């Protein structure tokens, strides 16, 4: 069961199957799946609720299954349809960014977020 | 001819070698299971059907150098 | 204009046609090809980004 | 020896009739369709800019 | 950079579809101003 | 293999060379422009 | 169909041309060598 | 006459017919067979784009694509069941991997000098054995010369070897007893396999070969 | 005669070591699947196929030894 | 002469036992494609090319060791 | 006789020595595809460097192979 | 006589296993290689050097093998 969980939504609280990017690349979880901690990567994230499918943009955060089978996964914002290239055009300005200059490591984030815009 | 009967149960016993490669083969197949399945408590039901094919592959390989074997024995 | 409209209402070849035919009214096509057989690439420009990029990766 | 290599080249474009060469169509007429949609395109793309 | 700062302004590019409501973006700006002591003694206050 | 060892060597190597050399110049001056037409063409089309 | 285009590659493989001729004069050479074991 | 000198001519004729009775009517769409020789075209454009990446990428191109087109080539007469390879004479294949070896030792001499032996300097180290370091790179700089060669020569030329062995002894399993002459059609589908195999093996030589010959060249005009 | 016919039995011996090699290649590629099934879940769709390549190339290899087995012992 | 004749065959079997060593071979380079994707399925196309060069070379070696047999074999 | 026996045994064993190079080759592609599998972007400086590797391993194996040819041949 | 000459060209190719360790070897340095700097992204800069020996130190037992068989085969 996934409790899926925001500082202003919180969209799941059984889930059957979530598949999620973490930084150890990607996870599956199906039913009881090993009890960890795993830190969320800025993902494009499923989470199945049976077959029921729901796709989520996910801007990292973290996934934990707990042994008692709660999939707490906590993350700053949420679905997939809301990525929807205005986007495209702020990342080319991010990328001229660098070459001037905290914001160094901005800019390396906004193309990290380049990959994850591309990624939908 | 005693070096021609000879010969048959020397290369018999040449034959022989190949089926310790299969051997480790299969614990291979039979480890990762093992670890698989600890690692999602639950995959078990689907992994069970791969797990016998991967183990009748991995043996098949050892069989034909153990039909090697018996061609030289009996043969 | 109307003149215009009616030009390429007369001749279109969209469903196909030999690239010679646009060479011989656009002799411009075969010395684009030729500029680049010259300059050393077999890449043209922008061709990618609304034509394939026709590779196994 | 070699008739049975001939079977086996029998049966190898058998194979490729049967499993290809329909994937092989679909892939040629999908690829065929994206230029002349480009092509075609373009061409309207100047008759709008006559009409503005 | 610090991890959460790296989520954070992973987040606040998230919120660009242009269509999204005004709390989000409201919760992707900030404008509270850091104020810096120590041992009373102020470093100028700079923006948060 | 006794097969694939001749005396013809050279006799062979003769002709498998004059292969390369045509291939080379036929593909270099004919059929590669030739679809390097097609791309040009098709990009100039794009463009009008 | 067909229309020529002349490539460089007449005078720009020079050095891939010359390891031919080489090889062309040894291999004459191998097949004596050869018929001559 | 010569059925070497024969098998040229088969070669130049089923390459004339991928830009003449494929390429039908020169179409700004592009025939369906010839969709084939335009991903040819753009994958090996993008590979030596990638691999050598100069401006001398599209100036080594056409040896880089006929280096390809006879490899694709000569592994489809390899499939034909009586017709024997130009690539299974591997003095010809051997050949030429020694001769565009030879080729790039000589363009990269004359282009860098006698800091040629600069690429034989791998990188910075303690200076008794740097001298160690230039030998063993010399050695596998002409290591390069023939390994390229028998590296396709063995793969085709064992290919067509081992489906004649297989095919010969499935003749001879019809000529053992009766047990044996039921089942006949199952070691026919084994070479079936092996044949689907071949093909593979020879598609993918040819792009193998002209990676190869891609890393070498990049080692060559840019010194490593 | 004796000798040359003792070589062919013996040598066939010999050869069959050659299969070992396939036989624990076919349980790597086995032992890939299962440990990657219970990463994703549901990556086998892809995965499965490309399980069954791998185990066919490294087979081959084993093939290859038995043939070269078979040109000893028959021929 | 039924010394050499022992010989060519003898020596054949001997060196088939190389090719055991690409049997391995070939199944570590798809076992790293395996665990890759399960891990990450979006890097694929781009490994894609890598895998078949890998499989190639990995490969070659083994035929390097099967031209010598049949050198003796056939030669 | 026993000499032209001797080098086609010689020739047989020196065959075995391809075996290591094998393995090799298959250790150096693996860690390619495990390193370009985690990075999503290693690979531009790394695939140079396994190209290298490749052909250093399998060079050891064109040692065993050339002493092969002159046990064989020779 | 002929046994001796017979023992040089039977005892090269004895001598010529050895070599096949260091292939590994070399290989293993490689690997390190990679995963070091896909590890990090940036400690190559040191490791690469250090690499270099590493490679030459695995390389050199195959080297002195080389040089025995070289002395049974020439000489």
């Amino acid at each position: 069961k996934l409790q899926f969980a925001l500082p202003h939504e919180t969209l799941y609280s059984e889930v059957t199957q979530v598949n999620l990017p973490a930084k150890s690349g990607r996870i599956g979880v199906l039913a009881n799946h090993v009890p960890t901690v795993e830190q969320l990567l800025p993902g494009v994230v499923e989470v199945m609720e049976g077959s029921n499918s729901k796709k989520f943009f996910i801007s990292g955060g973290f996934a934990t299954v707990q042994p008692d089978s709660q999939l707490c996964v906590t993350a700053i914002e949420a679905p997939l349809e809301s990525f929807s290239e205005n986007i495209k055009n702020l990342l080319a300005e991010a990328k001229k960014n660098v070459s001037s200059s905290r914001e160094a490591a901005e800019a390396a984030i906004q193309v990290e977020v380049l990959e994850n815009l591309q990624s939908v | 001819m005693q070096l021609v009967l000879a010969a048959k149960y020397i290369g018999a016993g040449i034959s022989t070698i190949g089926l310790l490669g299969a051997g480790i083969g299969i614990a291979i197949v039979f480890a990762a299971l093992i670890n698989g399945v600890s690692r999602n408590p639950s995959i078990k039901d689907t992994v069970f059907p791969m797990a016998i094919l991967g183990f009748a592959l991995s043996e098949a390989t050892g069989l034909f150098c153990l039909m090697v074997s018996f061609l030289l024995l009996f043969g | 204009l109307q003149s215009t409209l009616d030009n390429i209402q007369s001749a279109r070849p969209f469903d196909e046609l030999t690239v010679d035919d646009l060479t011989k009214i656009k002799p411009e096509i075969d010395a684009k090809v030729e500029e680049m057989v010259k300059k050393g690439k077999w890449d043209v420009p922008g061709y990618k980004d609304r034509f394939g990029n026709l590779n196994v990766m | 020896d070699e008739s049975i290599l001939l079977l086996t080249f029998l049966g190898f474009t058998g194979l490729v009739a049967k499993y290809l060469a329909p994937a092989y169509k679909d892939f040629a007429d999908a690829r065929m369709k994206k230029v002349s949609d480009v092509l075609n395109a373009s061409r309207n793309k100047h008759v709008e800019a006559v009409k503005d | 950079i610090s991890y959460a700062a790296y989520l954070n302004v992973a987040a606040q590019a998230i919120r660009s579809t242009e269509l999204q409501t005004a709390s989000v973006l409201n919760r992707s700006q900030t404008d509270a101003f850091y104020t810096q002591y120590k041992n009373a003694s102020e470093p100028t206050p700079i923006t948060k | 293999m006794p097969q694939l060892v001749p005396f013809y060597f050279m006799n062979q190597l003769t002709y498998g060379f004059l292969l390369m050399i045509t291939l080379l110049i036929l593909f270099s001056q004919f059929f590669l422009p030739m679809i390097l037409r097609l791309y040009v063409s098709r990009l100039f089309i794009s463009k009008l | 169909m067909l229309k020529r285009f002349p490539t460089p590659i007449l005078k720009v493989y020079w050095p891939f041309f010359v390891a031919g001729a080489a090889v062309y004069y040894g291999m004459s050479k191998a097949a004596d060598l050869s018929s001559n074991t | 006459l010569t059925t070497f000198s024969l098998y040229t001519i088969i070669v130049l004729l089923v390459i004339t017919s991928l830009y003449t009775l494929t390429n039908n009517n020169n179409k700004i769409i592009g025939s369906r067979w010839l969709i084939s020789q335009e991903a040819i075209y753009d994958t090996i454009m993008n590979m030596t784009k990638g691999q050598i990446g100069g401006k001398n990428w599209g100036l080594y191109f056409p040896m880089i694509f006929t280096l390809f087109m006879f490899i694709f080539i000569a592994n489809l007469i390899s499939m034909i069941p009586y017709s024997f390879a130009l690539s299974a004479h591997l003095v010809f294949i051997i050949s030429l991997s020694i001769v565009i070896w030879l080729g790039n030792t000589i363009l990269g001499l004359y282009k860098h000098g006698w800091v040629f032996f600069s690429l034989f300097v791998p990188a910075g180290t303690p200076l008794p054995l740097v001298p160690l370091l230039v030998i063993i790179e010399t050695l596998s700089y002409f290591a390069r010369a023939i390994s390229l060669g028998l590296r396709l020569g063995s793969n085709i030329l064992a290919g067509h070897l081992l489906m004649v062995i297989l095919a010969g002894l499935t003749f001879n399993f019809m000529l053992i007893n009766l047990f044996t002459l039921v089942f006949g059609f199952v070691p026919l589908a084994m070479i079936l396999a092996i044949m689907m195999l071949e093909f593979a093996i020879g598609i993918i030589q040819g792009y193998v070969w002209a990676i190869l010959t891609a890393s070498y060249l990049k080692d060559a005009v840019y010194l490593h």
